[PDB]
RNA sequence: GUGAAAUUCUUGGACCGGCGCAAGACGGACCAGAGCGAAAGCAUUUGCCAAGAAUGUUUUCAUUAAUCAAGAACGAAAGUCGGAGGUUCGAAGACGAUCAGAUACCGUCGUAGUUCCGACCAUAAACGAUGCCGACCGGCGAUGCGGCGGCGUUAUUCCCAUGACCCGCCGGGCAGCUUCCGGGAAACCAAAGUCUUUGGGUUCCGGGGGGAGUAUGGUUGCAAAGCUGAAACUUAAAGGAAUUGACGG
């Protein structure tokens, strides 16, 4: 009951997780000991509202990616992006699935007799498209 | 008035008239 | 200005189409312009479900529903709350409203 | 001042040898005073009763009259009145984008006996089908009123009415209905809904008796 | 697409059309020849006949008139004639 | 003596009850089971004395007791239902003292057998009463 | 029966349950942004009578056509006349409520009428507030009828035809979704588009608001009324579409 956080505790709290991640840990007396130094704050009371919002914050970090920006984890979202190509292609598949239909376009673009190729039995039935209306 | 009233009370109005007139 | 294209109503190859009386004040409405809700409800109330079955001489007795079709002129289907006045651009859509089921 | 069901009594009511539940129930009459018998009292009395409680095992929806007509010692003798379907399945097997196609007949069994039989057939959209409305075209209901209008008439002309009660009991007549049909537009919803006595035969007591004895 | 060749359509298309809205008019219907079991007698038939033909030498019929095309009575052979 | 059916005590004897539940007021008829014969018939105007309540669900609930008092004391021990609306060329829906009737006589100690609606529906019905315009309020 | 009541019917058995009898209305649910018809309009089964669209067609005639002053047929409801029938509903009428009053809305009763046959009237927001014929100009998914072509499934039978689904194509319809085609004051419209880049053919019809659809004359009608239809005078606005705000029992 009227406990919500406004745009300026939780900007400055953002703004100073993403700059003092390294030195910000979860206890609330120890985050409020820093924003004297790391700012300027008017207020006491404005002051430790935003440590106890960074406190928040950084238990959400801990436990998740908030979009507020963590320098480690730009590091871990990098290394998976730009990383971890297989030994194996995913696209080498020893067989290949084939419609006797894309079979014959294939021999018309002069690509039939290809070992890699199985041609697969084509469904029968034609019982594509949902029902229509309710029921 | 509805234009309907009008034209109901404008049909008797006629009547009338023609009564009047029979009555010469 | 013309609020509806279809005029309010369904009526569209037709020159005149039979009405019927609502269900609720007993007026003349013609049938695709009339609001129609299929209520399918149980015979009994659901708070009442169990002592039925207690109470039943059978053992898998399955209780009878109460299939009911009813007819609204507009005007009580506005006053009964079953439908809603919605936005211009909201009219345009004929969804029926979700079930809900969970 | 005193309560009049001190003055009355209670009689047994019998199915006929159709049904393996003979014991339909009680029902009660006032004594016999002056010129009122209670013998009369009995007769022409109807008791509607459903057929899972006059069978073993079958179908909930199905529904018997059978009138009283003669009464002796403790025990009513009821006869087959008319069979109809309840409200509750009557009116769910009707729905929307499908069309019912009705039929009535009147028939007369080789005793005497005269009816009147009703039937609903309802279209049946294929588990594979795509369009939501499953219509048989006015033709097409006109060969299948008709297919049943002459169906129904050799399952009851030629032959008597306690057999024609117990066939009708599985409603062999609405299977056989639904397979005829299939060939002209596929049936899945076919029963018997209604019959009713029109006329009887001047009520011979031997029929009555081997109908309810042997 | 603006550039559609309309005065050389591919047969497909041109076959699909209506046969007043092809480009130049063709008749979907044709004539056929038709066999009955034991008869020598080859009888042309149109292919949208209305009427009962009859094989004058034997009391059978061919083809039955029907909404489009005439159908033809089982146990008959068919061609076509040119195409 | 009780005034009742010689019975056994593993099987029941059945009843028939036609609840014309419509609005302004409710029915909790009991006949016999081929119906001509009636054993008790109380309604809810007849429970209470106001007017107003009796559609009301507890008028209902009182009628539907004492139709299974009376019931009991005579020797009837099991009942069929037939619930019937207003029906007719008007409503179809029943009143409100449909279900409490049938709540209590359930909670009454009274046994149930097949429930069935039997409103009157018409295949096709003279004019309901309103004039084209309806029943302006 | 009502919001609540009351008028009203009731120990002479009203209401309720049951079995019958009769009468006259009405054809529920299936019933759809579905079909048909020139529109009005048309929904229980079966038979009969003629009639019609679309489709199919390597059938026939060969311009016979489109639109139309005058004229003619049909034309919801209500109304009028004559004869049957009159169940229910219900103008007028009566009563009970409500109200400050209540000639009303609400409740009860109830005449004409509502139903059938015959004869009038010729009017409706008779609406798509949108003339007909013809051509062209986007797409998409459905739907009704007809025809054609196909993997397959199902019904009898031994198989094909024939039905019932599935997938497409074509022609005519009822419509729908989308679009910076284009148009418009905009709402919206695939027609209300192809309109200053103004001309396919043709019929009707409007010229600010009232007076006035009145007066008078003519004409039709049993009547009610219908068709035709002014002037004096008066007025600076009346209106259409959207925006904002205010207000909404
Ligand atoms: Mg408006
Ligand atoms: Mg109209
Ligand atoms: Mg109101
Ligand atoms: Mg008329
Ligand atoms: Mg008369
Ligand atoms: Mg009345
Ligand atoms: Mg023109
Ligand atoms: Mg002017
Ligand atoms: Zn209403």
């Amino acid at each position: 009951m009227g406990r919500v956080r406004t745009k300026t505790v939780k900007k400055a709290a953002r703004v100073i997780i993403e700059k003092y991640y390294t030195r910000l840990g979860n206890d609330f007396h120890t985050n409020k000991r820093v924003c004297e130094e790391i700012a300027i704050i008017p207020s006491k009371k404005l002051r430790n509202k935003i440590a106890g919002y960074v406190t928040h914050l950084m238990k959400r970090i801990q436990r998740g990616p908030v979009r507020g920006i963590s320098i480690k984890l730009q590091e871990e979202e990098r290394e998976r992006r730009d990383n971890y190509v297989p030994e194996v292609s995913a696209l080498d598949q020893e067989i290949i699935e084939v419609d006797p239909d894309t079979k014959e376009m294939l021999k018309l673009l002069d690509f039939g007799s290809l070992s890699n190729l199985q041609v697969t039995q084509p469904t029968v039935g034609m019982n594509f498209k949902t029902p229509r209306g309710p029921v | 008035m509805r234009a309907k009233w009008r034209k109901k009370r404008m049909r008797r109005l006629k009547r009338k008239r023609r009564k009047m007139r029979q009555r010469s | 200005t013309k609020k509806r294209r279809n005029n309010g109503r369904a009526k569209k190859g037709r020159g005149h189409v039979q009405p019927i009386r609502c269900t609720n004040c007993a007026r003349c409405v013609p049938k695709d312009k009339a609001i129609k809700k299929f209520v399918i409800r149980n015979i009994v109330e659901a708070a009442a479900v169990r002592d039925i079955s207690e109470a039943s001489v059978f053992d898998a007795y399955v209780l009878p529903k109460l299939y009911v079709k009813l007819h609204y002129c507009v005007s009580c289907a506005i006053h009964s709350k079953v439908v809603r006045n919605r936005s211009r651009e909201a009219r345009k859509d004929r969804t029926p409203p979700p079930r809900f089921r969970p | 001042v005193v309560d009049p069901f001190s003055k009355k009594d209670w009689y047994d009511v019998k199915a006929p040898a159709m049904f393996n539940i003979r014991n339909i129930g009680k029902t009660l009459v006032t004594r016999t005073q002056g010129t009122k018998i209670a013998s009369d009292g009995l007769k022409g009395r109807v008791f509607e009763v459903s057929l899972a409680d006059l069978q073993n095992d079958e179908v909930a929806f199905r529904k018997f009259k059978l009138i009283t007509e003669d009464v002796q010692g403790k025990n009513c003798l009821t006869n087959f009145h008319g069979m109809d379907l309840t409200r509750d399945k009557m009116c769910s097997m009707v729905k929307k984008w499908q069309t019912m196609i009705e039929a009535h007949v009147d028939v007369k069994t080789t005793d005497g006996y005269l009816l009147r039989l009703f039937c609903v057939g309802f279209t049946k959209k294929r588990n594979n089908q795509i369009r939501k409305t499953s219509y048989a075209q006015h033709q097409q209901v006109r060969q299948i009123r008709k297919k049943m209008m002459e169906i129904m008439t050799r399952e009851v002309q030629t032959n008597d009415l306690k057999e024609v009660v117990n066939k009708l009991i599985p409603d062999s007549i609405g299977k056989d209905i639904e397979k005829a049909c299939q060939s002209i537009y596929p049936l899945h919803d076919v029963f018997v809904r209604k019959v009713k006595m029109l006329k009887k035969p001047k009520f011979e007591l031997g029929k009555l008796m081997e109908l309810h004895g042997e | 697409p603006l550039a559609k060749d309309l005065l050389h359509p591919s047969p497909e298309e041109e076959k699909r059309k209506h046969k007043k809205k092809r480009l130049v008019q063709s008749p979907n219907s044709y004539f056929m020849d038709v066999k009955c079991p034991g008869c020598y007698k080859i009888t042309t038939v149109f292919s949208h006949a209305q009427t009962v033909v009859l094989c004058v030498g034997c009391s059978t019929v061919l083809c039955q008139p029907t909404g489009g095309k005439a159908r033809l009575t089982e146990g008959c052979s068919f061609r076509r004639k040119q195409h | 003596i009780s005034l009742g059916p010689q019975v056994a005590e593993g099987e029941n004897v059945f009843g028939v009850c036609h609840i014309f539940a419509s609005f302004n007021d409710t029915f909790v008829h009991v006949t016999d089971l081929s119906g001509k014969e009636t054993i008790c018939r109380v309604t809810g105007g007849m429970k209470v004395k106001a007017d107003r309540d009796e559609s009301s669900p507890y008028a209902a609930m009182l009628a539907a007791q004492d139709v299974a008092q009376r019931c009991k004391e005579l020797g009837i021990t099991a009942l069929h239902i037939k619930l019937r609306a207003t029906g007719g060329n008007r409503t179809k829906t029943p009143g409100p003292g449909a279900q409490s009737a049938l709540r209590a006589l359930a909670r009454s100690g009274m046994k149930i057998g097949r429930i069935e609606d039997v409103t009157p529906i018409p295949s096709d019905s003279t004019r309901r009463k309103g004039g084209r315009r309806g029943r302006r309020l």
